[PDB]
């Protein structure tokens, strides 16, 4: 693409800068062209695509949510004419085109080459994440389907994650904790949220023993999260 | 509050 | 442009709707439809303008100056090739073409159709904060004439504020706030930056008196900036 | 502590 002509090592020096100057949407294109180069990423470039498209499509699904309430607060009051759908639509359709575009990297060709469980369930987790944030905005024929992908991401990446990682391993965490969110806004099954946060959280804290103190702080960080959760859902 | 997903 | 065939009323409100999303990118891109229009603005609708406009170019200049100082360490060091210099150059690029922009709406053409103290005061004040965006990435043969592009704007801006507004009205005071800032840190004349500071929250302060409730904060509220610059700067 | 100009 725009990135063609760019050196791999380069894209990726320019997205750590863009990440420093707070320039998400050019992080996530450095990113992109970095991937299209055809390369396996390693750890920390998965991080920095990672970090990159979550905050593009975080600011995405935060504008969303606050057009989407005053389109719902408009439909209980004066008619005001089609401009809030319009612009609602218009910023949905933006995000989906940024899920679409992340599902395509990882169809093309990410998940086919990761054949090491950190890798695979990195990427699957990914596709779970960016078919659950389809699932946040879809009201139509496919939602069930769009549903369904996110789910079976999430489950080849658990499947996975008990097998081959520790359960203090900050991936597996990471991937519970989301999977859990899932269960619990998506599928509309929060006992399964609840039950998935709950038994991650335990068997990570009765493996913390095993590490050192910096993998420490890095997994109970997110068993903190698991902690925030399981308060509010209960 | 709003629940927790794997952010930074 | 892309917003020719949106009617004006629908581009406020999307303008609107757009700021309660912190899109601040579209926003602009709705109030730069709105102006072409052709009609005057009304002073909410020069407030949406300016808001719109203020953030976008903010973000722009926040993450040149991240990428600068970087720069500036990178020629203190490792040689690390072209990037840092290529991409601060990209966002000093993108920060531009907003500058030229704006400054093309005003001059084609609300400058030249505002007739009142107020729209008029506001315009050139803009203007003047313009090209004192473009001073502070400017390092070319075009420099002084930039720097003295602001100047001018402003100096107009304040001789019409002096004869025609109060000394408590917001527009002039936020006016002096940036003329002043324009002194200390692009004009080299930190003592006429302090002067002007100080002699507009005088002059300000002694006519608090003649105002509503609402209206003295409004009015204090500036002048509390103008006290900090100027504890900042003595 | 940066100066202020007029923003919001
Ligand atoms: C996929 C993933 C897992 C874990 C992290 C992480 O260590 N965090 C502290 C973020 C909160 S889970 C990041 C990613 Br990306
Ligand atoms: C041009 C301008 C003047 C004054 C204001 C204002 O009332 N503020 C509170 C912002 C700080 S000066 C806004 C604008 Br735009
Ligand atoms: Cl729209
Ligand atoms: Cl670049
Ligand atoms: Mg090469
Ligand atoms: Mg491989
Ligand atoms: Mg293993
Ligand atoms: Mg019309
Ligand atoms: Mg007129
Ligand atoms: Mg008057």
């Amino acid at each position: 693409g725009a990135m063609g002509s760019m050196e791999r090592a380069s894209l990726i020096q320019k997205a750590k800068l863009a990440e420093q100057a707070e320039r998400y949407e050019d992080m996530a294109a450095f990113m992109k062209g970095a991937v299209e180069k055809g390369e396996e990423l390693s750890n920390e470039e998965r991080n920095l695509l990672s970090v990159a498209y979550k905050n593009v499509v975080g600011g995405q699904r935060a504008a969303w949510r606050v057009l989407s309430s005053i389109e719902q607060k408009s439909n209980e009051s004066e008619e005001k004419g089609p401009e809030v759908r319009e612009y609602r639509e218009k910023v949905e359709t933006e995000l989906q085109g940024v899920c679409d575009t992340v599902l395509g990297l990882l169809d093309s060709h990410l998940i086919k080459e990761a054949g090491d469980a950190e890798s695979r369930v990195f990427y699957l987790k990914m596709k779970g994440d960016y078919y659950r944030y389809l699932a946040e905005v879809a009201t139509g024929d496919d939602k069930k389907r769009i549903i369904d992908s996110a789910r079976s991401a999430y489950q080849e990446a658990m499947d996975i994650s008990k097998k081959e990682m520790p359960p203090t391993n900050p991936i597996r965490l990471g991937l519970a904790l989301n999977f859990s969110v899932f269960h619990y806004e998506i599928a509309n099954s929060p006992e399964e949220a609840i039950s998935l946060a709950k038994t991650t959280f335990d068997e990570a804290m009765a493996d913390l023993h095993t590490l050192s103190e910096d993998s420490y702080k890095d997994s109970t960080l997110i068993m903190q999260l698991l902690r925030d959760n399981l308060t509010l859902w209960t | 509050r709003r629940r927790k997903s794997c952010q930074a």
